């Protein structure tokens, strides 16, 4: 829905959506996001039916440097 | 910024709002007028206004303003 | 980077020269004086600051003639414009001497622009610390330029320098609206008078003196001459009349 | 008449009013006739611009031509015609004269007509100067005699087409060789190596922008 | 070392700030300003701002005639326009001296761009911050259009057009011509094709003029000159009509 | 002012020292390994092409080794241009000097010409030098053979062989290591081959990449002969070494 | 006044460098990719006409000039500089070459005098080196067709074909790959399509892009007949249409 | 280093075309893929 990102779509596809059947733990998207890039995992992570998970690193913010990674963990 | 036009449309209306003879003077303010903003024109309103309180003005009259027009376009453009 | 000011034909970062511009300071710390081209005809007024009762009255003296039709006057270092005002005086003979005519007005308004304008051209040419007020009555009319060390010039139906140059460009502005018909160099001289009052009154903190030349189609026939006397001495009371 | 348009447009006229053949008493006039100046172009006439006018009657009437089955005609001329864009530009030929006999690829030929000129032009390139993609048209030769179903002539041409092709001649070209030699392979049923080609292709054919029915196919 | 900025010599980009920075002086004047090629004909419109009663408006003017047949208009400081008319002035008698006949447009922006090129690569030489536009009716050319930089660089130009809006107007023709196909006005008379630049002038700055906003001046054959405020009321009378 | 932009280039190092000159030399590190030699019966002269291609055309090339006169041809280590000048001008010296005497220029007079020239932009001008040095490769009546060599400082000495550019010290070590005096061109040819082979910076050292040529008196002779090789025959004697 | 700036503007870098140079490099590989390519039948350079707007008249902009009417020459870089460098090569060829010898120099010479200037620039004060570097082809009776690379650094080689400019890199790579001896102009021609189409990025046409080469002589462009001797300039510029003519036959 | 990348394609290949298994061929490709960013930046 941003369109002509098929080698990238696919490089996703081919990054966790393939792997996620069947290799890398974690995998990097790179550039302007929401422009379609963010837009990819979304998309992405419909069509994937797992739990999604989003993060913001600008969430993280808390005074309770207690917590912190606490949930970061377990989330 | 607002053009001549711009400035004079503002002027007019920013400035003559606050009350004023006819004689102060339009569009000559408006011609000194230049490179203003919104609150600039304003300006040009509250300088001459200094010289309005300072010539015992509730209308400002073209003596207080194009003194404050040029002051207005002293500091700055 | 910084520091493009410290040289002159450097252009700032915003395509400026500060130089210049800082040659502009001085000008308006120069000797507020205006210019008025009446009907036929311009009017030079200048205020003459007395720093002293050791000076001699009349002696020295800032209004300076080019040819015989044109006289100049500026706000700014004293010696600068003197030297411009030789090279113009130099540019009219020249230019007289091939064209047989004293020069146009415009024609050596231009002149001198140029010459202003080289020496913003260089960081080894110090810019003009001065802005003369000058014309005169030529072949059409008269002209009443005031060029600056940006070697900007124009034509201006009022034209004032130095420091009350907005006491002035208000009596200005006033008598373009008082007298959109013109005015008669009389009253040119007159009312330019009362302007130097008004606008000594920002320096009002010391005595001058009062000087003032003009270039009458008319009254010089189109020479340029000083005002003298009793009409001098007239928009004096006139003006110091009216400045109370 | 006389005129790049008139007689031209009179030969596109006399189709339009009725046919080429009317219009080749033009048509053939338009070669026959029509400028002062460049090259003899024509056949008969001596001309730079309405040459090039005059195909554009020629592809039509190429077409036409083939319409007329004056495609033989054109065949022969398709050598001459090669000579008249050499009379005018080398490459234009390239252009045209593959234009042309593609147009008789087109507006269905015996694959004779288009081997029997592609392989004259295919040698007209080299009696020429040209080494230069008369493989291409050696290429649609090939072609022709795959679908001549000659793949023996195509392979064998293929493999020196690939050995052109092979950097001694276009990768671009290299990709659709092999997808022409895979549908050999294929035809002939030789996977791997239609794959191979194919795949060779295929991923050669990531190193450029390929035709989109290239792709497609 | 820093002082790269301060001359001209390649940045370690392979830049001239001084250059750059007299681009800016270009547009520090404030004046939008344009030129079409008409059919026949070549204009130039341009904004005519006067901030001042004390002033003579009439002396006030970027569009400067350079010679019988080329009239230039200047956008940047005046005095550089002032300078820079002079040389060009000088040029064409010259030229037209040594040479028996009026320069033609280009080769005068040809020549000019040589000086700021030269400039460009002076040192001591600043170069001036002014676009130069030159126009007139090129007796080979007809119409033509020519515009040239600080950086001694020019080109033709079917039409156009200088300021701080400069970008829209360009939109504005482009659109506008690439509607119309033609490089130039099909409009015979300059008349017209002042006002229909005047038109589009105040179309693309949204801005309406007055006689004495405008600066105009018309490239005709064998001459050039500018038009008086009542020829741009003229003007201005017709395009209240169309528009 | 314009003291800003000066970079003072004549100006001495605390130590005495000009470190243009000093640069210069280091580009001049840079500079394709050059080399030649004064064989008892010639000089031989090679020279690597460098920062070379295919496309790059190298039978018209040539970037190092020209030919001032036909007893006098040189070597060039630096910039290419800039020799070019000293080049043409060393020729009209001679040419001059020629002219002047009808006889040939002793090679070194040629030398310390274009040596104090060099040294001109040294001790005056606020210019930079030339990033250039030179081997000098002339036959005279006096000396006979005369290998020369030039700094951009203008020193300049005399040599049984030498080498330029890169990998000097290097080659410097493996010629003055394997050098004798009475070394037969031939062989300094190969001698030359064998250290610009070895002290050549890329793998193969080839023809296309190198500049060679040759000052001899021929067998059938009274005319000693310059020779710059052909690519083919700098191919062919590459072979001759069994570099092949 | 006065220049005041006699002292050479580009010094040698404590690493021995000239940046100024350097930097022209810099701005020259910013340059517009221009190629040059020399053939058997002789040589073809070839740039893109650069639009930096289509209200201006691209034609009206000449990045390839013939300098004599056996050479010709195109840049990659600023415009200007290129454009004051044409006419002194043209003066210099004339007066130099011409005005003595009556003809128009070998390409060599030329080219070494151009460059020659080139080096000037970078030398002596108050100037600094041009932002362009020049591709230059001619024929000569000896030397026949030749094509030859000029730097800021004044230094010039020949070629068997190059480009200058941004894609130069790519060009040259493909150019090598494609390059061979026996190549005949109309194939460098069309190769240099090929070549520039890459280096191309948006509209690719006789209009967008600028051809030339150093033929045979063309007595048609003589202007004149009756002289056996002169058959004409080897040079001449292409036509958009023969250029899109060829863009067909791409 | 750039030879792991071919092997990763390789199986990036096999693993698209759902192999443990991978071919010549395979690797082949990724030559290419690999000489294509070994081309590409």
């Amino acid at each position: 829905d941003v369109g002509g990102l098929d080698m990238q779509k696919q490089e996703i596809r081919e990054a966790v959506e393939l792997p996620l059947v069947q290799p890398p733990r974690g995998v990097l998207l790179y550039g302007p996001p929401g422009t379609g890039k963010t837009m990819l995992v979304k998309a992405v992570a419909n069509s994937t039916k797992a739990a999604f998970i989003r993060v913001n690193g600008s969430e993280f913010v808390h005074k309770y440097l207690g917590e912190g990674p606490r949930m970061v963990r377990d989330v | 910024l607002p053009n001549e036009a711009g400035r004079l449309e503002i002027f007019k209306i920013h400035t003559a709002k606050v009350k004023k003879t006819g004689e102060f003077d339009f569009e000559a303010a408006v011609k000194m007028s230049d490179g203003f903003n919104g609150a600039d024109i304003r300006n040009c309103a509250t300088e001459a206004g200094f010289f309005a309180i300072r010539d015992d003005r509730d209308h400002i009259n073209p003596d207080d303003l194009m003194k404050a027009v040029r002051k207005v376009a002293e500091v700055k453009k | 980077g910084t520091g493009y000011d410290l040289s002159n034909s450097v252009f700032s970062p915003d395509g400026r020269n500060f130089q210049v511009e800082y040659a502009v300071k001085a000008v308006e710390n120069g000797t507020t004086s205006i210019g008025i081209k009446c009907n036929d005809g311009v009017v030079f007024a200048v205020e003459k600051l007395i720093t002293s009762k050791l000076l001699v009255p009349q002696k020295n003296v800032k209004i300076q003639v080019v040819d015989r039709h044109i006289g100049c006057v500026y706000s700014g270092l004293i010696p600068d414009g003197r030297h411009l005002v030789n090279r113009g005086r130099e540019e009219a003979a020249s230019f007289k001497k091939l064209y047989k005519t004293p020069i146009p007005i415009p024609a050596f308004a231009d002149r001198l622009g140029q010459y202003v304008q080289a020496h913003t051209l260089y960081n080894s040419v110090r810019p003009f610390g001065v802005s003369t007020i000058f014309g005169g009555v030529d072949k059409n009319g008269a002209h009443l330029y005031m060029l600056e060390p940006s070697g900007s010039y124009w034509g201006y139906k009022g034209a004032a320098t130095g420091k009350g140059r907005q006491s002035a460009k208000a009596e200005l502005e006033k008598l373009v609206d008082h007298h959109p018909e013109g005015l008669s160099a009389r009253e040119a001289v007159k009312q330019a008078a009362k302007i130097i009052y008004l606008a000594h009154e920002d320096n009002k903190e010391k005595d001058f003196e009062l000087e003032i030349s003009w270039c009458s189609l008319s009254e010089t026939n189109g020479l340029h001459k000083f005002v003298k006397g009793d009409l001098l001495q007239e928009a004096i009371d006139f003006a110091q009349k009216e400045i109370n | 008449m006389s005129l790049p348009g008139s007689k031209l447009e009179e030969a596109r006229r006399l189709v339009n009013e009725k046919q080429y053949n009317e219009a080749e008493q033009v048509y053939l006039s338009l070669l026959d006739k029509d400028s002062s100046q460049s090259s003899a172009a024509a056949g008969a006439s001596v001309d730079d611009k309405r040459r090039n006018e005059q195909e554009t009657s020629i592809l039509e009437l190429g077409q036409l031509y083939v319409t007329m089955g004056a495609k033989d005609k054109l065949r022969e001329f398709i050598p001459h015609s090669t000579e008249y864009m050499m009379q005018f530009a080398k490459s234009k030929t390239v252009k045209v004269l593959k234009t042309l006999i593609e147009k008789f690829e087109q507006v269905p030929d015996s694959l004779d007509d288009q081997i029997f000129v592609c392989e004259k032009s295919i040698e007209f390139a080299k009696r020429e100067k040209r080494v230069f993609l008369k493989h291409s048209l050696s290429i649609k030769l090939a072609t022709l005699h795959y679908q001549k179903k000659q793949y023996k002539d195509s392979l064998a041409l293929i493999n020196d087409l690939l050995r052109e092709f092979k950097k001694l001649d276009d990768k671009p070209s290299l990709v659709d060789v092999h997808l022409l030699e895979s549908k050999v392979y294929h035809k002939l049923r030789n996977l791997a190596k239609s794959k191979a080609s194919l795949t060779a292709a295929r991923t050669a054919a990531n190193s450029i922008y390929c035709p989109t029915q290239t792709v497609a196919e | 070392a820093g002082y790269d900025r301060h001359i001209t010599i390649f940045s370690p980009e392979g830049r001239l700030y001084q250059v750059e920075y007299a681009f800016k002086a270009t547009n520090q004047t404030n004046i939008n300003s344009l030129a079409v090629r008409g059919k026949d004909c070549t204009v130039v419109i341009s904004q005519k701002k006067v901030p001042d009663k004390l002033l003579d408006p009439t002396t006030v003017s970027y569009i400067f005639c350079i010679s019988r047949t080329i009239g230039m208009v200047v956008n940047g400081p005046i005095p550089d326009a002032r300078n820079a008319a002079l040389r060009a002035k000088a040029e064409a008698a010259e030229f037209r001296y040594k040479y028996g006949y009026d320069m033609p447009c280009d080769v005068l922006a040809k020549r000019m761009a040589n000086l700021s090129q030269i400039y460009t690569q002076r040192a001591y030489m600043r170069p001036l911050g002014v676009i130069l536009t030159f126009v007139s009716v090129d007796e080979e050319l007809g119409p033509s259009i020519y515009k040239t930089d600080p950086a001694g660089y020019y080109v033709g130009y079917k039409a156009t057009a200088t300021g701080p809006k400069q970008q829209e107007i360009t939109t504005n023709l482009e659109n506008h011509f690439k509607k119309s196909k033609i490089d130039h006005i099909n409009e015979e008379s300059w008349e017209k094709v002042v006002e229909f630049a005047i038109t589009h002038m105040i179309d693309a700055l949204g801005t309406e003029f007055s006689k004495n906003d405008l600066e105009v001046g018309v490239a005709t054959k064998d001459k050039f000159f500018t038009l008086s405020a009542e020829n741009i009321e003229e003007r201005l009378v017709a395009i209240a009509e169309q528009d | 002012g314009s003291r800003r932009y000066d970079s003072r280039t004549t100006i001495f190092s605390p130590e005495g020292r000009l470190y243009q000159v000093e640069y210069a030399l280091e580009s001049i590190s840079h500079a394709g390994t050059a080399i030649g030699i004064m064989a008892s019966d010639g000089i031989v002269l090679a020279a690597e092409r460098k920062v070379t291609s295919t496309l790059l055309e190298q039978d018209t090339s040539t970037e190092k080794l020209y030919k001032l006169n036909d007893k006098i041809a040189v070597a060039v280590a630096g910039l290419t241009a800039d020799a070019e000048i000293l080049i043409n001008t060393a020729r009209i010296h001679a040419q001059n000097y020629l002219k002047t005497y009808n006889e040939d220029i002793p090679v070194e007079i040629l030398v310390r010409r274009l040596s104090d020239i060099k040294q001109g932009y040294t001790q005056h001008g606020g210019l930079r030098p030339f990033g250039v040095s030179f081997i000098y490769a002339g036959y005279d009546d006096r000396y006979g053979y005369q290998l020369y060599t030039s700094n951009p400082s203008g020193n300049y000495t005399g040599w049984k062989a030498i080498s330029v550019g890169a990998n000097t010290s290097a080659a410097q070590t493996l010629l003055q290591m394997d050098y004798k005096d009475d070394m037969k061109v031939d062989d300094a040819i190969e001698l030359a081959l064998k250290t610009l082979s070895k002290t050549t910076d890329s793998s193969a050292l080839t023809y296309d990449r190198l500049e060679f040529a040759t000052i001899r008196k021929g067998a059938n002779d009274g005319e000693v002969y310059q020779k710059i090789f052909k690519p083919q025959e700098i191919k062919d004697i590459l072979v001759k070494t069994g570099i092949t | 006044m006065t220049d005041r700036y006699s002292f050479s503007l580009t010094t040698f870098s404590p690493s021995g460098k000239l940046g100024q140079i350097d930097y022209a490099l810099t701005a020259v590989k910013q340059g517009v990719t221009s190629l040059g390519i020399k053939a058997t039948n002789g040589v073809v350079i070839a740039t893109e006409k650069k639009s930096s707007s289509p209200l201006a008249m691209s034609e009206t902009l000449s990045k390839v000039s013939l300098l004599t009417p056996d050479i010709g020459a195109v840049y990659s870089g600023m415009g200007p500089d290129y454009r004051v460098l044409v006419d002194k090569s043209r003066k210099v060829a004339h007066t130099s070459y011409k005005r003595i010898y009556g003809e128009y120099p070998p390409t060599k010479l030329l080219v070494s005098e151009v460059a020659k200037i080139m080096q000037e620039a970078t030398q002596s004060g108050g100037v600094r080196p041009f932002g362009v570097s020049l591709l230059i082809a001619g024929h000569d009776e000896f030397n026949g067709f030749s094509l030859y690379q000029v730097d800021p650094s004044g230094s010039y080689f020949p070629w068997k074909a190059t480009a200058i400019g941004k894609g130069s890199v790519a060009a040259k790579t493909f150019l090598e790959k494609r390059w061979n001896d026996e190549l005949e102009l109309e194939d460098a021609i069309h190769i240099a399509l090929l070549t520039l189409k890459e280096s191309v990025e948006g509209e690719f046409n006789g209009d967008t892009i600028e051809l030339a080469i150093i033929g045979d002589e063309n007595p048609d462009l003589l202007g004149y007949t009756g002289i056996p001797t002169d058959k004409g300039p080897r040079f001449r510029k292409l036509t958009s249409q023969e250029i899109n003519d060829r863009l067909e036959a791409l | 280093a750039d030879v792991k990348g071919v092997c990763t394609e390789a199986g990036m290949y096999a693993l698209r075309e759902r192999r443990i298994h991978v071919t010549q061929e395979d690797f082949e490709l990724a030559v290419g893929k690999v000489m294509n960013k070994n081309q590409e930046t």
